[PDB]
């Protein structure tokens, strides 16, 4: 089978800059009779399909911006995004298709970069309706904030906690290019009710310094 | 224009069974080949299948072939995927995709548009659950200058997904809906937080309208200060 | 009037 290769498999590039996406083929997609490269760009938005973006290497689908174009032949392509928008965050394949079965490019994840931005951060005590059920939930948000690297660091009466937590980031904004974040501490009830201060501290370029929000239990 | 619109996708024994569906719309539909393309959690594209317009070829991809079976019904613009001893690495999105050009051959060969909006299918022993929702309610600990933020946490269901709004739909700006973390008892658990003037919290209502079609559970929970 | 051709 014919193996898609692209290069990078990630980049941060700044709106209205232009971005270059490489696809490299294990073998020619280039047929003799019509001279016609058998390769396909698409785009992929979290949650969507992918959309078609360009074909026969350099044709671009009726509807696609023109900031967007395909170049390349044989073994070699390459995807350019002149003029970047911020919704162009999203992830980009080639696709031969000169011969079965047809296969895909494993895909490259197209990042906005965008200025620093600190997190704002909140954290919530578990609810009362959990409590009488046996386990709490303690959350930590860290809201509109860039690059993506942040350190999420849980204190229990200033005990460092680890492998008691798990985090969640959302896909990176489409308009704003911000990411957020949630990191859940869960204690049972019989050792969240053992301690009195729970604290989130954050870590983030951003910031000058960690953060911490804090609460004490019962107050 | 040209739609497509799958369906039948859902929690799935190791071993069992599942039919796809695809629905076609606004073209001949026995005029053009059609494809089954995947896409597991995280990961990237595969082709699963393919039938001519006419439906006299198919094609399989060798990780399908002996287990998929794909068919159309060209008196009702429908495009199936019946899907037999299922595995655990075949839990992904299922898309239907159209040969925008014709029926060219083999059936698949081909760049694909439009592309359905996909099923996910899930292939678990683990059981289904709905979630409990509870509040993540403002307060001066989520409470800076002129913002608060407030949510709900979404934990213990099982499968994928749900959806979540605030006040029916009504209220967007500032939503963030966190993708789902599979905890160690094999539930999964996500928070929606949405951020909103410090002002407003006195006298505007915000409810969270949980949704688990796979268990047909629906949970609106008020979060007050 | 399809270009997709077989490349074979």
């Amino acid at each position: 089978d014919i193996v898609m290769t692209q290069s990078p498999d990630s980049l941060a590039v700044s709106l209205g800059e232009r971005a270059t996406i490489n696809c490299k083929s294990s073998q020619s997609v280039l047929y003799s009779s019509n001279n016609k490269n058998y390769l396909a760009w698409y785009q992929q938005k979290p949650g969507q399909p992918p959309k078609l973006l360009i074909y026969w290497a350099s044709t671009r689908e009726s509807g696609v911006p023109d900031r967007f174009s395909g170049s390349g032949s044989g073994t070699d392509f390459t995807l350019t995004i002149s003029s970047l928008q911020a919704e162009d965050v999203a992830v980009y394949y080639c696709q031969q298709y000169y011969s079965t079965p047809i296969t895909f490019g494993q895909g490259t994840r197209l990042e906005i970069k965008r200025t620093v931005a600190a997190p704002s951060v909140f954290i919530f005590p578990p609810s009362d309706e959990q409590l009488k059920s046996g386990t709490a939930s303690v959350v930590c948000l860290l809201n509109n904030f860039y690059p993506r690297e942040a350190k999420v660091q849980w204190k229990v009466d200033n005990a460092l906690q680890s492998g008691n937590s798990q985090e969640s980031v959302t896909e990176q904004d489409s308009k704003d290019s911000t990411y957020s974040l949630s990191s859940t501490l869960t204690l049972s009830k019989a050792d969240y009710e053992k301690h009195k201060v729970y604290a989130c501290e954050v870590t983030h370029q951003g910031l000058s310094s960690p953060v911490t929000k804090s609460f004490n239990r019962g107050e | 224009e040209v739609q497509l619109l799958e369906s039948g996708g859902g929690l799935v024994q190791p071993g069992g069974s599942l039919r796809l569906s695809c629905a076609a719309s606004g073209f001949t539909f026995s005029s053009y080949a059609m494809s089954w393309v995947r896409q597991a959690p995280g990961k990237g594209l595969e082709w699963v299948s393919a039938i001519s317009g006419s439906g006299g070829s198919t094609y399989y991809a060798d990780s399908v072939k002996g287990r998929f079976t794909i068919s159309r019904d060209n008196s009702k613009n429908t495009l199936y995927l019946q899907m037999n001893s299922l595995r655990a690495e075949d839990t992904a999105v299922y898309y239907c995709a159209k040969d925008p050009g014709g029926d060219s051959s083999p059936a698949g060969r081909t760049w694909f548009d439009p592309w359905g909006q996909g099923t996910l299918v899930t292939v678990s022993s683990a059981s289904t659950k709905g979630p409990s929702v509870f509040p993540l309610a403002p307060s001066s600990k989520s409470t800076s200058g002129g913002t608060a933020a407030l949510g709900c946490l979404v934990k213990d269901y099982f499968p994928e997904p749900v959806t979540v709004s605030w006040n029916s739909g009504a209220l967007t700006s500032g939503v963030h809906t966190f993708p789902a973390v599979l905890q160690s008892s094999g539930l999964y658990s996500l928070s929606s937080v949405v951020t909103v003037p410090s002002s407003s919290l006195g006298t505007q209502t915000y409810i969270c309208n949980v949704n688990h079609k796979p268990s047909n559970t629906k949970v609106d929970k008020k979060v007050e200060p | 009037a399809n270009p997709n051709a077989n490349p074979n």
